[PDB]
Order: structure tokens, then C-alpha cells, then sequence
């Protein structure tokens, strides 16, 4: 994947950001955007409403843990394959997310740190980070390929 | 098939933008060609370096068209015919090409427009490309 | 929007069909089981064993309302109204699953039209099938 | 991703194949069923309806080029990564195939062969065979992946 370059732009960035805050609301967008998404998450409460979904609890907590587990690749750029495993299982094997899914969550993740960081988030920067989602994509339909 | 809520929140968005629309059609090309360099595949003869007045030129042309299209959001048909002809038929673009730069617009609006870019908002200009980007490809004839 | 052309070729294809319409929608399921098991997370109430009666009976069900579309080729929304209700807005089915379905029925109508299904016929059908999936994934709301 | 019992159900249907007439329907059909395909095939000559191209004998000639790729591939069954990255590096790194196009033609091929063998080909054999095609195409996306 990512050059030392390339590698070392994305970890700068990360540092600025707010895992629990944007973490909520990547996951939110998602199952307010492509609404399918909200059948796995029927446990959840309500998210019967754009608001509901945003303001829901257990969205925001569960975002919380989806980018730590971004944080973490972040600093297994290079074995997202392994970083990934465990969660690849839960996902493919016991959940059967249809792997297009992990590639719209990690889309609207890049949507939502443009919106926090504005003109911060460079084409170039956007790019490496385009380049992130897509291994942590990869790694997570590794079940299935 | 876009709902009432779905086209005021188009209309609102695409209002906020307002003389920007060019400038945002650049750097959703630019955006678009640095992310996925693939689509450069489409652009052979163009300087698709930063700052080329091709990409500058070409930016406004595609914000021209959202504009029209979102004027006319009861006959995208009739409003993107040409286009469809020209992208379709005549440039037989992959159809997955429509998604990179659906994306890279949602990038650079988000990117511009924070606090008017809401989770409902997002949810209708994503459909309203999505719409776009069906016409453009309905031609394949 | 189908070209005339296109509805010709449905009809026709679907006239070669007649009786066996229930039998092709059972066979149709059985294959997207086989091919794509994701699929049968959908249905975790159902025996879904090779014969079983509730997919035959769910494939009499499926080939009805096919049937249903092709005579309202004009009005695809609006015949297949509660479907769309049903499977985006109370099912949630992930738009992938449809691409799948369609592909199931494409090669059962292959296998028992042979000499029909010529390289026309296949795409007019193609295209029918689409048109009815995002029929279908329209009401996500 | 192919079972002994499948690789020998695989195995022992290829043989009844012809692969020449095959694979000319099958790229045939392809260009004519997604169109914006044709894009990678100008160098073909007219491709501008369906009887044009069905009998196209650059058509006809590519198609059973592409079966003859298949027919290794069925022969290392194991190692469809290695048999197949010659041609990855190709569709990617040189003509810049869209991985989703990969799919498409596999699919096509099903129809084909479900077209041609009417009650022989059967729900489990084409579930054989879909393991097969994904196998294909996945070897093919991998310079991407
Ligand atoms: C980059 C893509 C994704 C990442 C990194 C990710 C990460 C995670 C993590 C860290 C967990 C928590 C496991 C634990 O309890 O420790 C999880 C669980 C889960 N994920 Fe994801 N996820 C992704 C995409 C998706 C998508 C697209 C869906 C569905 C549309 C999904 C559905 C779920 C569900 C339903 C759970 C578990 C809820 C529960 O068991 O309480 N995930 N995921
Ligand atoms: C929302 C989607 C799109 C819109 C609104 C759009 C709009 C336009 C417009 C207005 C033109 C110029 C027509 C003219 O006046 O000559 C154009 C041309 C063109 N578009 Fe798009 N387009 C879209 C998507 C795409 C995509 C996804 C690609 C490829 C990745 C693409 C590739 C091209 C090319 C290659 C040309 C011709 C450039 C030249 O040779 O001058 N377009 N498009
Ligand atoms: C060509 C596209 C499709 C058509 C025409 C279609 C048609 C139907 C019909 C007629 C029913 C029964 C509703 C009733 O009469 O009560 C139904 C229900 C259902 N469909 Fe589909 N369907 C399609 C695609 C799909 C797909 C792709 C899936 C998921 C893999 C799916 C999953 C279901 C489920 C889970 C039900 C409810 C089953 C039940 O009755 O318990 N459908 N569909
Ligand atoms: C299962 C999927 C595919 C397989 C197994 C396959 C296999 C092949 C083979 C064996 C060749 C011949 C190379 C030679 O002359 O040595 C070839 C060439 C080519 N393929 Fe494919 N192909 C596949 C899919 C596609 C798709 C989807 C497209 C584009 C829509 C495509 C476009 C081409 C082109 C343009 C060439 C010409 C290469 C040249 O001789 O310059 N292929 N492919």
C-alpha cells in the first residue's frame, strides 16, 4: 500500500483526529444514507428517523469502536490482512455483510473528515487516505475472497 | 425519483454553493483524477496536473450541467440527453466511473459546505447523483 | 423506460414461458440458494432443501409478480408498489441480492429457451430485470 | 474454493465443451449485453449491432482465446492466482479493466454454457461453476486488490 510518504501524511493527520466524535457520525451517515445497512443493527434501538439514528447511543458508542479498530491499522498499514483477521470473521462469516458495504463505510469515513477538517483535507491527502479504506476493504472481505 | 424533501434539500444545497460551482467541478475532477487515477484513462489529451486550465475548464463545464440538472429535477432525461449520448455512446465510460466522481463531489462539497452538509442533506445529493450519474449511463445503445 | 423493442422482446420471451412461469421462479430461487448462500440469510424460516414446498411456493409467488410486470411494462412503479415497501423499506434487502436474483433468472430461461434466447432477448431481458430491481430498491425510506 | 467432489463434477462437464463456439457467444454477448465493453475491443471493427458483432471474427477469434484461459485455469484449479497473473498484470497494469468487468464476463459465460446444455446444467453444476468463475475473475483483480 502507502509509500513511507504517503504513510506518514495519513499517521500526521490522524493525530488530529477525534475518534469518538467522528466515529459516531461515520456510522451514523452510513445507516442514514444506505438504509439497508440498518438490518444488522436492529438491536440498536431506533433509527427510524435521521435524528434518531444520530442521536442514538449505542451509534455513537459502536462508531467509537469501529475507528479504533481504523486507529490500529493505521499503525498495521502493512498486515491489514492479520490486523483484520478476527474482525473479518465476524463480519463475513458470522454477520455476512456483503463486502460492498465495508468499501461504503470506509467512503462516507472520507466524507466525514473533509467535513471536520475542510480545506486541511487535501486531493493528495485524500488520496492516501482512498488508498487506507480500500486495504481496510480488502482485508475485511478477505473471508471471501 | 426523488422525493419532495429530497429535491428541497438539492435545491438548498445547490443555492448555498452558488457561484462556487465551478470552482468545486475542478476540484471534484482534480479530486476525482488523484483518488482514482484510473479515470485519467478518459482524458487522454489533457493536462491533469494542478492548476491545468483544461481541468479548470473542464470543472466548469460539468458544474454547468449540475446546475442544469438541478433546475430541471422533474426531467433529468430531457435535461442530460445529450450527455447521455456523448458519455454512453460516444465515450462508452465504464459505468463504474459515475460512482468515483459521485464521491469525489460529496468530498469536495462536505469540504466546503460543513454546516449545511447534514446527514439528510448527504443523503439526498447522494441520490440525486445517483440519478445523474443513471441517465448518463442509459444510452449504452 | 424500455424501448419498444425491448418490451416486444419480454413479452415474446416471456409468452415462451406461459405455464411454466412457477416452476422457472422456483427454479430460479433454488439456484440463487446453490450459487450465492448469503442469499439465504433472508429467509432463516424457511426449509430450504432441494424440493422443499415453501421455496416452490415462493417461486409461484415470484413469477406472479414478474408476471404482473410484464403486463405493466408502462407502469413498473407503479405495479409493483407494495413490493418496493416491502423489500427496501421492511426487509432492508441489500441492493446486491437483486443483481443476484436477476442472474438466477437469466440462466433458467437460458436453459429452457435455448433457441430464444438469443443475444437480443438477453439483453431486452437484462434490462427488464434491472428496471424491476430498482423498481424494488426505490423505497429505502 | 472447489471442493474434491466439484473439482471432479467441474472436470468431467468441461470435457463435453467447445470451447471455440463457447467462448465467441460468450464475448460476443458480453459487448453486446454491457456495451460500454466495447471500448477495449475499437481495434475489432464493427461492433455496432448485435448481428455485427455475434459474428465478428475478431469476436469469435478473441472468444476462444479467452476459453483457452479458462480451460488451464480448470486444469490448476489450486493455483488459479498463479496460472492467471500473467494475464492480471495485462487487464490491470495495461489496459485498465474495471475488476467489476471480470465478473460480468464470468456471468455471461454461465448463461452460455446454461444456453447450450439446457437439463445437463443444473442448479449444482452451475453452483460448481459460479465457485469457478469468482475463482477466475478474483486471480484476475488481484494486481488491484
Ligand atoms: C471498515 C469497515 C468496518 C470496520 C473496521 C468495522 C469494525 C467493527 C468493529 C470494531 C466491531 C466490534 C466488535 C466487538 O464487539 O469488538 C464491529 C461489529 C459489527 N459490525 Fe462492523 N465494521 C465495518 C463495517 C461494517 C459494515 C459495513 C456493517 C454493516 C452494514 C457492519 C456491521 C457490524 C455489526 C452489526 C457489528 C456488531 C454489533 C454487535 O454484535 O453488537 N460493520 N465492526
Ligand atoms: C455527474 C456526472 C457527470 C457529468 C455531469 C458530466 C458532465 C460532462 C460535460 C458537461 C461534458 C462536456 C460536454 C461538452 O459540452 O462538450 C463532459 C465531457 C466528458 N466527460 Fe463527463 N460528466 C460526468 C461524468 C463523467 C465521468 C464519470 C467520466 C469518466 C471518468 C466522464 C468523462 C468525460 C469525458 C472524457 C468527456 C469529454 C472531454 C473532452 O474530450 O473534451 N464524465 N462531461
Ligand atoms: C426480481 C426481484 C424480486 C421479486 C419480483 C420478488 C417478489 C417477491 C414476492 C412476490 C414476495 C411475496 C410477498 C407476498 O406476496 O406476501 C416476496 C417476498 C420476499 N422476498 Fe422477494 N422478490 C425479488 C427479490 C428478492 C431478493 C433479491 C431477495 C433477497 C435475497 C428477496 C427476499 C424476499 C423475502 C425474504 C421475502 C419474504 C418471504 C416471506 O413471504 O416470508 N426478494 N418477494
Ligand atoms: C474471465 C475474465 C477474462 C479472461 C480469462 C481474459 C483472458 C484474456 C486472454 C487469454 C487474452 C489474450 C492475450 C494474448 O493475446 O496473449 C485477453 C486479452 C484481452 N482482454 Fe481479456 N480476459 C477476461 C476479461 C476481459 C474483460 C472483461 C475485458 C474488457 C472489457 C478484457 C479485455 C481484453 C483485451 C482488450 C484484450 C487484448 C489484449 C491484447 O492482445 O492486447 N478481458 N484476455
Amino acid at each position: 500500500m502507502l509509500t513511507a510518504e504517503e504513510k506518514a501524511a495519513v499517521t500526521a493527520f490522524w493525530g488530529k483526529v477525534k475518534v469518538d466524535e467522528v466515529g459516531g457520525e461515520a456510522l451514523g451517515r452510513l445507516l442514514v444514507v444506505y438504509p439497508w445497512t440498518q438490518r444488522f443493527f436492529e438491536s440498536f434501538g431506533d433509527l427510524s428517523t435521521a435524528d434518531a439514528v444520530m442521536n442514538n447511543p449505542k451509534v455513537k458508542a459502536h462508531g467509537k469502536k469501529v475507528l479504533d479498530s481504523f486507529s490500529n491499522g493505521m499503525k498495521h498499514l502493512d498486515d491489514l490482512k492479520g490486523t483484520f483477521a478476527a474482525l473479518s470473521e465476524l463480519h463475513c462469516d458470522k454477520l455476512h455483510v456483503d463486502p460492498e458495504n465495508f468499501k461504503l463505510l470506509g467512503n462516507v469515513l472520507v466524507v466525514v473528515l473533509a467535513r471536520n477538517f475542510g480545506k486541511e483535507f487535501t486531493p493528495v491527502l485524500q488520496a492516501d487516505f482512498q488508498k487506507v479504506v480500500a486495504g481496510v476493504a480488502n482485508a475485511l472481505a478477505h473471508r471471501y475472497h | 425519483v426523488l422525493s419532495a424533501a429530497d429535491k428541497g434539500n438539492v435545491k438548498a444545497a445547490w443555492g448555498k454553493v452558488g457561484g462556487h460551482a465551478a470552482e468545486y467541478g475542478a476540484e471534484a475532477l482534480e479530486r476525482m483524477f488523484l483518488s482514482f487515477p484510473t479515470t485519467k484513462t478518459y482524458f487522454p489529451h489533457f493536462d491533469l496536473s494542478h492548476g491545468s486550465a483544461q481541468v479548470k475548464g473542464h470543472g466548469a463545464k460539468v458544474a454547468a450541467a449540475l446546475t442544469k440538472a438541478v433546475e430541471h429535477l422533474d426531467d433529468l432525461p430531457g435535461a442530460l440527453s445529450e450527455l447521455s449520448d456523448l458519455h454512453a455512446h460516444k465515450l462508452r465510460v465504464d459505468p463504474v466511473n459515475f460512482k468515483l466522481l459521485s464521491h469525489s463531489l460529496l468530498v469536495t462539497l462536505a469540504s466546503h459546505l460543513p454546516s449545511d452538509f447534514t446527514p439528510a442533506v448527504h443523503a439526498s445529493l447522494d441520490k440525486f447523483l445517483a440519478n445523474v450519474s443513471t441517465v448518463l449511463t442509459s444510452k449504452y445503445r
